């Protein structure tokens, strides 16, 4: 971002969006979307250009930055593949986390006991969690989304383009949004490597589990 | 089939105005446009234009800030004497402290004030406001 | 879109609209010449041509109508002027 | 070297020779 | 809003949007104002400026709001220019 | 759309911007006009004209290289057709629909389309007799069918 070259990409962060698979796409593409597709293969796969998600992620991380409180900016992931990464982001951040089912009426009820009044919003994806998309229509939110290629932009505010439906690039893209907030805020220097593997925020499923459990 | 080209201008810059997009393409290209643009441009309602030539009758391709209400034709051109712009003033304005009709007399197309300060009338030709 | 740019359309999505529906219109025909590969004249036909264009050594059909472009007679040699 | 041994040196004409006007790899063939 | 004493007597000056220009109501309940920090040139810290913008809510529902966020912040100097 | 039609198709040919004779075309005005003097002797209207020197001679438009167009060449020599294109052609099928509706009296479309193709002669016909192209008297009766071409 900024026209900075310390802030552009290196050759070990595209090792890793390339490795996960954040460049693949989707099969389908939302025509306000096509402002980030380079090409479409043989394959029907649509590639992600990684440059316009990487300026889009730091201008996120400028976004998330910007908030003096940390405690109310408000991560939600309904699908099973980002709740381990929204709970460690928070853990990480000191962001508040909503993972699960997310109850209607959490940011207009006032009376129900987990009535939120959050500053922002990071939604996971944008067409499963179109609940609190919704929902922050009415409280004034902005709202940023991890967005797929065929993945729909209503009241969505910043969208990052990825392969938001794998494992592997969900746990990526909440990983280089904590690295990037936590170095832009002053934790991290840019310098090291962030000692945070982000295996610890990929998803375990109950047969990987049961498979790492077993051991030969 | 196509009538009147200046409502038919009008109308596309009154439809995509409303939408809220930053820039429009006009066809065809009067010279009556070319006026009507430069005094709604003059009143800092439009900004900058282009007229693409073409060797037929051009494009134009108008800049929007939003700043416009309503850009409307009437149709046909009713003649308006001196003492009927008042009466014309009351009834397409929407108010005494804004608002403009254009009319086109024997100085120039030029807009309803300019047409009581150089003490002349004639043709109406539409309002913007 | 809505900030989008019609004075500078790019050339991608100036070859792909319709030839009306352009700034600028131009015709999608070109003019070629084609050579007969056992005589020398170079001959001069449309690309959309619609009669028969004969040469005039050894009398033969270059090109055939038919109702887009001309499929040229094979085995004979072309390219585009201009 | 070897196509220095092949010229004239003062016999020089061109009455016997063929300037092609039309020499290109340019036309394409049709199939 | 200004009378010949020269006084300002209106009750508030209401907000514009950063897309559309429109007038930001009193219930406009989906418009958002975001902040976007800047860094600082050397070290790419946050140095306690900002920019603001704001977009009104008719925008944002119909899914526009993502493509002025990227035109208004490649305009000041935060997207690249590629 | 169309007039007699509820079609609205949309197929033109569209010219280009640069009106100039290009750096291969080698004839010049006088040859144009010479080779539209021997083409049209062969009984040519002006479209197969336009047709031919399109196809295999390499002017686009004659009147891009000459300067004036195809009809006020052929008019200024005294080849001019005396009744125009448009109008020998609509009235050379208003022959050919009325001698097919001469021997097939259980036609009912046919008739239909003979009544939309006097409606374009008499359409034309209006608007050359205030361009003086045809003299006043010009009636087009169905009897006066094979005299005219």
């Amino acid at each position: 971002s900024g026209a900075l070259d310390v802030l552009q990409m290196k050759e070990e962060d595209v090792l890793k969006f390339l490795a996960a698979g954040t460049h693949l796409g989707g099969t389908n593409l939302d025509f306000q979307m096509e402002q980030y597709i380079y090409k479409r293969k043989s394959d029907g796969i649509y590639i992600i250009n990684l440059k316009r998600t990487w300026e889009k992620l730091l201008l996120a991380a400028r976004a998330i930055v910007a908030i003096e409180n940390p405690a109310d900016v408000s991560v939600i992931s309904s699908r099973n593949t980002g709740q381990r990464a929204v709970l460690k982001f928070a853990a990480a951040t000191g962001a508040t986390p909503i993972a699960g089912r997310f109850t209607p009426g959490t940011f207009t009820n006032q009376i129900q006991a987990a009535f939120r009044e959050p500053r922002l919003l990071v939604v996971t994806d944008p067409r499963a969690d179109h609940q609190p998309l919704t929902e922050a229509s009415y409280v004034n939110l902005p709202t940023i989304a991890l967005c797929n290629t065929d993945s729909p932009l209503r009241y969505v505010d910043i969208a990052i383009p990825c392969n938001n439906k794998g494992a592997h690039s969900v746990g990526l893209m909440w990983w280089m949004l904590a690295r990037e907030v936590l170095r832009m805020r002053g934790t991290i220097s840019r310098e090291h490597p962030w000692e945070v593997m982000p295996d610890l925020y990929f998803y375990r499923d109950p047969e990987e589990i049961e498979k790492e459990e077993q051991a030969a | 089939v196509r009538m009147n080209v200046l409502a038919d201008a009008l109308k596309s810059i009154n439809n995509a105005e409303k939408r809220g997009k930053r820039q429009v393409l006009i066809r065809p290209c009067s010279k009556v446009i070319v006026r009507f643009l430069t005094v709604m441009m003059k009143h800092g309602y439009i900004g900058e234009f282009e007229i693409i030539d073409d060797h037929r009758a051009g494009k134009i391709v108008v800049n929007l800030t939003g700043r416009l209400n309503k850009c409307g034709v009437i149709s046909p051109r009713f003649d308006v004497q001196l003492k009927d712009l008042e009466k014309w003033q009351n009834n397409l304005l929407p108010s005494r402290q804004f608002g403009f009709i254009v009319l086109t007399t024997s100085a120039g197309i030029m807009d309803h004030e300019e047409a009581r300060r150089k003490h002349t009338g004639g043709k109406i030709l539409g309002f913007f406001f | 879109p809505l900030a989008k740019d019609l004075l500078h359309p790019s050339p991608e999505e100036e070859k792909r609209k319709h030839k009306k529906k352009r700034l600028v219109q131009s015709p999608n025909s070109y003019f070629m010449d084609v050579k007969c590969p056992g005589c020398y004249k170079i001959t001069t036909v449309f690309s959309h041509a619609q009669t028969v264009v004969l040469c005039v050594g050894c009398s033969t059909v270059l090109c055939q109508p038919t109702g887009g472009k001309a499929r040229l007679t094979e085995g004979c040699s072309f390219r585009r002027k201009q | 070297r070897y196509t220095n041994k092949y010229s004239s040196q003062f016999g020089g004409g061109s009455q016997y020779a063929y300037f092609h006007e039309e020499d290109e790899s340019s036309f394409q063939l049709v199939d | 809003m200004q009378n010949d004493a020269g006084e300002f007597v209106d009750l508030y000056v209401p907000r514009k949007c950063s897309a559309s220009n429109r007038i930001i109501g009193a219930k406009d309940h989906a418009s958002i104002q975001m902040n976007v920090a800047e860094v600082d040139k050397v070290t790419g810290r946050f140095n306690g400026q900002f920019k603001t913008y704001a977009i009104c809510g008719a925008i944002r529902r119909m899914g526009e709001s993502d493509d002025s966020i990227l035109r208004l912040a490649k305009a000041d100097g935060i997207v690249s220019k590629n | 759309g169309r007039m007699h039609a509820p079609g609205k198709g949309l197929s033109q040919s569209a010219l280009p911007y640069r009106r100039s004779v290009p750096t291969w075309l080698k004839l010049t005005s006088d040859d144009v006009k010479e080779q539209i003097y021997k083409l049209a002797k062969k009984g040519l209207t002006p479209s197969q004209i336009g047709v031919i020197l399109r196809d295999s001679h390499g002017v686009a438009q004659v009147r891009f290289v000459t300067g004036n167009k195809i009809l006020r060449i052929l008019k200024s020599k005294g080849l001019a057709p005396d009744l125009p294109e448009d109008l020998y052609h609509l009235i050379k099928k208003a022959v050919a629909v009325r001698k097919h509706l001469e021997r097939n009296r259980k036609d009912k479309d046919a008739k239909f389309r003979l009544i939309l193709i006097e409606s374009r002669i008499h359409r034309l016909a209006r608007y050359y007799k205030t361009k003086r192209v045809l003299p006043p008297n010009w009636k087009y009766e169905s009897s006066t069918a094979s005299a005219l071409v």
